[PDB]
RNA sequence: CGAAGAACCUUACCUGGUCUUGACAUCCACGGAAGUUUUCAGAGAUGAGAAUGUGCCUUCGGGAACCGUGAGACAGGUGC
RNA sequence: GGUCCGGCCGGGAACUCAAAGGAGACUGCCAGUGAUAAACUGGAGGAAGGUGGGGAUGACGUCAAGUCAUCAUGGCCCUUACGACCAGGGCUACACACGUGCUACAAUGGCGCAUACAAAGAGAAGCGACCUCGCGAGAGCAAGCGGACCUCAUAAAGUGCGUCGUAGUCCGGAUUGGAGUCUGCAACUCGACUCCAUGAAGUCGGAAUCGCUAGUAAUCGUGGAUCAGAAUGCCACGGUG
RNA sequence: AAAAAUGUUCA
């Protein structure tokens, strides 16, 4: 039904500070959803390091931007005030749907 | 640094979309691979004005095109310098 | 140096049974791939079975190990003086070394197909149309005659 | 390169050229422009196209199925 | 399915449910030289079967995903004999010293900056 | 065969047969055969002198030979009479179409020393 | 190799058009809402125009933004 | 169980996968060896032993190493200008020489047919299916997705068959001619792509010279960045090996 | 235990 998608950089991040919502919404609501992985939407650079010649040394980077998106389904439609108002957090996408 | 040389660049991306992009593109069909009729054809080549394929992205603090990301909008050390500081979140070094 | 290196073992060839078969396929490596390989040994094969209702694996080993390694020059000290020393083959590095030779002799005999090659090249035993036969007399010539020690 | 599906007309300096064809031209134009379709029906002119340091004059000739002012003028000089 | 084994060999894992039944290889509704063409990987795999002769008396089903041809054929190899591993533990000693539960690690290594592959570094020349 | 006037090659399926040799070439070779309902791989060894009588027509609507080989050096000198950047390109022989004009240039300026 | 893209533009180089408290900074004074759509000539930079808009606050003077002009202290220089 | 037979439907979370938190390896045990010393060599068990495999970490320092043009800056210098703003041209000459690459010379291959299995990224002025036309490049028409949904998307060597026969050819592809597509106001110098025609040099390379110790070399594709628009370049990914 | 020179001035 509804859509929760949380994704946010760190794993200390998008596992923490994040089931202060699956809480508050058991009550109001009268399902949960526990925190379904996906697979990680991620990058890596190449910057040279140098700032003339020299190509063999330059920077290579790695940035994994995990992704479990916990994404609580709810034909309960009484949840949304302990879910959303109530409740906030911030450096992790917080969407959510019908 | 070259302040000049940087000035110049700027003023290109007001019009850019302000006397160009919808003035210009205006072309439809009969000015396109669609089609040809050579009345707009020939009066809506008649302005060239500023273009957005005379301008380069440009770092935004340098303003060469040498070694340019886009991702971040700035150049190879203006990326570089940041991000061994720490500053930005979850960029890393490899190492798998 | 001061460890022995040699890497994992190949697998024996699994639909005859054999080991030296799958390391000619090796030998006979195209494209770096063993597919396109394992067809023309197995087409040059047939040929040989054709000619030779009994083993024509034994017309490998014969003329191979008939030839017998020896020679290098090396030097090492003795007493104090360095003289320039002689040094023998071990008789299992003869072997290793001369199983691949044969098959390696093939792709310069001027032919159409790797058919017409290996089919007549390997069928000799003792009367080689492959290298086995000519590196014979190099390998005694040399030896024991223009070889001051084992 | 191509004028894609249908034609263009590649409109670059088409502001002197209607007044230099009410009396004909025989005058060197001074033109930094090196880029418009040659059309076969303006001929008998004389076109100075730049090089980017000297402006040559060159007497346009007759039949140009497609070409520009460009492929006429210098670009760099040999030995 | 009374059996199961994972077994991912070379980038692929293959499911394996031993079922009750008689010799048959069913892989994909299909045989192994029936879901791939000519092949040398298909007798590799039966390596093990023969090895102490299985495979006449319980049928299996094997649902193999991803990596190779004989990287596919590497996890079928790994999974069955990680599911007769626990329908005999006899063998046991008898599949991990015949290397049959051993995960093959030789994997594809990847590229760096200012080298051309792994390890393969540009020629230089003068002449 | 010879298609009518000048020598092709023989015992050669027909396809091989029509080669480049003006105006046909690789696309034109099976096209012109098999738009004449004459088989592709008909040797002129297995050449009959019925699939002879189809053939010489489809060749006779593109400008093949001599006939060809004319219009083409009118044209190489069309644009050096113009005196293009192509034009008077060609009374070296610098290159025209794609290919470096410093250096790279053995099969169409001329070699090295 | 610097340069993970040299048409113009970029790009420093070149030839030409053009300017000198300035293209880019701050501050002071003057004039003017900012702007809007448009004409002609020029390669364009621009130069010279035609109409149109009369905003934001006011303590009604005054300001706030911004545009043009004036003037220097200054400014500019991927120059060594 | 159902099935439009298609995980197509419910359904079950077992399973693969996903990805957060763990279990494990410690010469730890077993024998021998060793100054009874440290320690070493085999053995076992295990997914993995004796710095397991692969990253990332360059000491006190040296090279007045490079980089005032990434940027920062001491001094020096230019000041109706070594300043500034604009249009055109150049940075893609060429008479040679060299570095770094790419492509072939072929049947262990080339071509025609059908066919097998991948991994990892990309993305709302965005990717653009579809369906229509276009031989074609591609143009139209237009859905879907904020992307473990939808689009980019279609792996290629490989495989079974058809053939050609070791010819500079059916190899190879340069050169050039003519006609087109597309990005851009616009492609003449100096943009990329396609159609046809023309069809090269090269018959596996001297003296000499280089890398690479294992999934390495080898080989076959694939994606990404950059980028209005220019990869035989860079960066990254797997298949085979 | 396999022949072999030579290095403009200046921190």
């Amino acid at each position: 039904r509804i859509r929760i998608r949380l994704k946010a950089f760190d794993h200390r991040l998008i596992d923490q500070a994040t089931a202060e919502i699956v809480e508050t919404a058991k009550r109001t609501g009268a399902q949960v959803r526990g925190p379904i992985p996906l697979p990680t939407r991620k990058e890596r650079f190449t910057v040279l390091i140098s700032p003339h010649v020299n190509k063999d040394a330059r920077d290579q980077y790695e940035i994994r931007t995990h992704l479990r998106l916990v994404d609580i389904v709810e034909p309960t439609e009484k949840t949304v005030d302990a879910l959303m108002r109530l409740d906030l957090a911030a450096g992790v996408d917080v969407q959510i749907s019908l | 640094a070259k302040q000049s040389m940087k000035a110049r660049e700027v003023k290109r991306v007001a019009l850019a979309d302000k006397y160009f992009a919808k003035r210009a593109e205006l072309k439809a069909i009969i000015s396109d691979v669609n089609a040809r009729w050579n009345a707009v054809l020939k009066l809506q080549t008649l302005p060239r004005d500023s273009s957005p394929s005379r301008q380069r992205n440009r770092c935004r603090q340098t303003g060469r095109p040498h070694g340019f990301l886009r991702k971040f909008g700035l150049s190879r050390i203006k990326v570089r310098e940041a991000a061994m500081r720490g500053e930005i979140p979850g960029l890393k070094k490899a190492s798998w | 140096r001061r460890r022995v290196i040699g890497q994992r073992k190949i697998l024996p060839d699994p639909k005859f049974g054999s080991e030296l078969l799958a390391k000619f396929v090796n030998i006979l490596m195209v494209d770096g791939k063993k597919s396109t390989a394992e067809s023309i040994v197995y087409s040059a094969l047939e040929t040989l079975a054709q000619r030779s209702g009994k083993s024509e694996l034994e017309a490998f080993e014969v003329a191979l190990e008939n030839v017998r390694p020896t020679v290098e020059v090396k030097s090492r000290r003795v007493g104090g003086s360095t003289y320039q020393v002689p040094v023998e083959v071990r008789p299992v590095r003869r072997n290793a070394l001369a199983m691949r030779w044969i098959v390696e002799a093939a792709r310069k005999r001027g032919d159409k197909s790797m058919a017409l090659r290996l089919a007549n090249e390997l069928s000799d035993a003792a009367e080689n149309k492959g290298t086995a036969v000519k590196k014979r007399e190099d390998v005694h010539r040399m030896a024991e005659a223009n070889k001051a020690f084992a | 390169r191509s004028l894609k599906k249908g034609p263009f007309i590649d409109l670059h300096l088409l502001k002197k050229v209607e007044k230099a064809v009410e009396s004909g031209d025989k005058k060197p134009l001074r033109t930094w422009s090196r880029r418009s379709t040659i059309f076969p029906n303006m001929i008998g002119l004389t076109i100075a196209v730049h090089n980017g340091r000297q402006h040559v004059p060159v007497f346009v000739t007759d039949e140009m199925v497609g070409h520009k002012l460009g492929e006429f003028a210098p670009t760099r000089t040999y030995r | 399915n009374q059996y199961y084994g994972t077994g991912r060999r070379k980038s692929s894992a293959a499911r394996v449910f031993i079922k009750p039944g008689n010799g048959k290889i069913v892989i994909n509704q299909r045989s192994l030289e029936q879901y791939f063409g000519r092949e040398t990987a298909r007798m590799v795999v039966r390596q093990p079967l023969e090895l102490v002769d299985m495979v006449e008396k319980l049928d299996l089903y094997i649902t193999v995903k991803g990596g190779g041809i004989s990287g596919q054929a590497g996890a079928i190899r790994h999974g069955i004999t990680r599911a007769l591993m626990e329908y005999d533990e006899s063998l046991r000693s008898e599949l991990r010293k015949a290397g049959f539960v051993t995960r093959d690690a030789r994997q594809v290594e990847r590229k760096k900056v200012g080298l051309r592959k792994a390890r393969r570094r540009p020629q230089f020349s003068k002449r | 065969a010879r298609i009518a006037g000048i020598n092709i090659p023989d015992h050669k399926h027909a396809v091989i047969a029509l080669t480049s040799i003006y105006g046909v070439g690789k696309t034109r070779s099976k096209a012109i055969l098999a738009a004449a309902g004459i088989a592709e791989d008909v040797k002129i060894s297995e050449l009959s002198e019925g699939q002879i009588d189809t053939l010489r027509d489809e060749v006779a609507k593109f400008v093949v030979e001599g006939d060809l080989r004319r219009e083409i050096s009118m044209s190489i000198k069309r644009l050096m009479d113009l005196g293009c950047y192509r034009g008077l390109r060609h009374r070296r022989g610098l290159p025209v179409r794609g290919q470096r004009t410093k250096t790279n240039a053995r099969t169409r300026k001329g070699p090295r020393k």
